[PDB]
């Protein structure tokens, strides 16, 4: 039909709305830059030894979720960015253990995937086999919510070089 | 007897009445009238003649039987439903009891953000009621603007004065 409301955007010309959450909090703010804060510290997310940046907006996206007070002491930080976000910028870097590991799919030349997983700052090499690999770099362990990856095929180039349409889609713990 | 209404036709495939309106017997009874349709053969029509008849009657007309229909075309009649080109913000009911239409009709109200006011077989007691509204499938966090009624009363109908049960999506949606 043509009253119906579709629930996420695809390609066609069209306006959409999500089903009603719940369980998820925004927040609006401008950034004024009159003087930058700095400082290290340990979050969610984010990627490791190396500086980011934290604005009043992104500030839930890029440091991620808020952690856990029940959950040791490490929930410090997040609030601490909090109390001084109102006010201006942030450049805080985000420090993790020794055993910290983020996830990594290798593909064969047959194209079968082979999941994996491998430790911070370590570079990531390939076998004999094993063409090509793919990883997430966010430092998000993916366990809450989930991130799946989709390929299809697309049309070939003037040159006749195979192109493949690349989807990265994340699966929430309802279903949505 | 009561006559209906009357217009003037004609078999030629110009013929104009005096009025400008057109008197083609396919357009003038598709255009005007309300009662009536006509078909004409393409071959025969020119030398086709007409003479004088009274009280033609028609004979052979019937529906059938009402109480058993098949779901097949509860199916076409709700899909039919859901390409209307009109306003309506709410779907009722209307005494259908067949789990299929009654699930094809939560997927209608979920679509065009609108809300049903479906129900249960009246007859149903109350120990078996309760199985009846998971066996229709509607239960879950999809369909989470319809709604179930149950109504297990006997009163008097408005037209033949007899002991007559029925639903209760009309009051419902009479409150609403």
């Amino acid at each position: 039909s043509q009253y119906s409301i579709q629930q996420s955007l695809g390609n066609a010309s069209g306006v959409a709305v999500s089903p009603i959450n719940a369980d998820a909090t925004l927040s609006t703010g401008v950034a004024l830059n009159s003087s930058l804060w700095a400082g290290i510290g340990v979050f969610a997310r984010g990627k490791p030894f190396t500086v980011l940046a934290v604005t009043e907006s992104n500030y839930e996206d890029v440091l991620g979720e808020p952690l856990k007070p029940s959950s040791g002491s490490q929930f410090e930080p997040i609030r601490h960015v909090y109390e001084a976000i109102q006010q201006t910028s942030g450049y805080v870097v985000r420090a993790v253990p020794d055993d910290a590991k983020f996830p990594i799919i290798m593909f064969d030349e047959s194209g079968e995937p082979a999941y994996s997983a491998l430790p911070y700052g370590s570079e990531i090499e390939l076998d004999s086999g094993e063409a090509f690999a793919i990883y997430v770099d966010d430092g998000d362990p993916c366990i809450s919510p989930t991130r799946e990856l989709t390929i299809e095929t697309a049309t070939a180039d003037s040159a006749g070089n195979e192109r493949f349409l690349l989807k990265l889609t994340q699966t929430t713990s309802l279903g949505v | 007897v009561t006559t209906l209404e009357t217009h003037t036709v004609s078999l030629a495939e110009e013929a104009k009445d005096d009025m400008g309106r057109l008197c083609y017997l396919p357009t003038a009874l598709e255009a005007r009238s309300k009662y009536l349709r006509a078909v004409v053969n393409e071959e025969l029509i020119s030398t086709a003649k007409v003479t004088n008849k009274k009280s033609l009657a028609f004979t052979g007309g019937t529906n059938g039987d009402q109480s058993k229909i098949s779901t097949a075309a509860y199916l076409r009649a709700v899909k039919v439903l859901n390409n209307a080109p009109y306003m309506y913000t709410a779907v009722l009911g209307l005494g259908c009891y067949d789990n299929a239409a009654i699930t094809a009709l939560g997927k209608i109200c979920a679509d065009r953000l609108i809300d049903g006011f479906f129900d249960v077989k009246p007859t149903l007691t109350y120990a078996e009621a309760l199985p009846a509204v998971e066996d229709t499938g509607l239960l879950g966090t999809d369909y989470v603007s319809c709604s179930v009624y149950h109504y297990p009363f006997s009163c008097k109908d408005k037209w033949t004065q007899s002991r007559v049960v029925f639903g209760l999506s009309g009051v419902a949606y009479a409150a609403k």
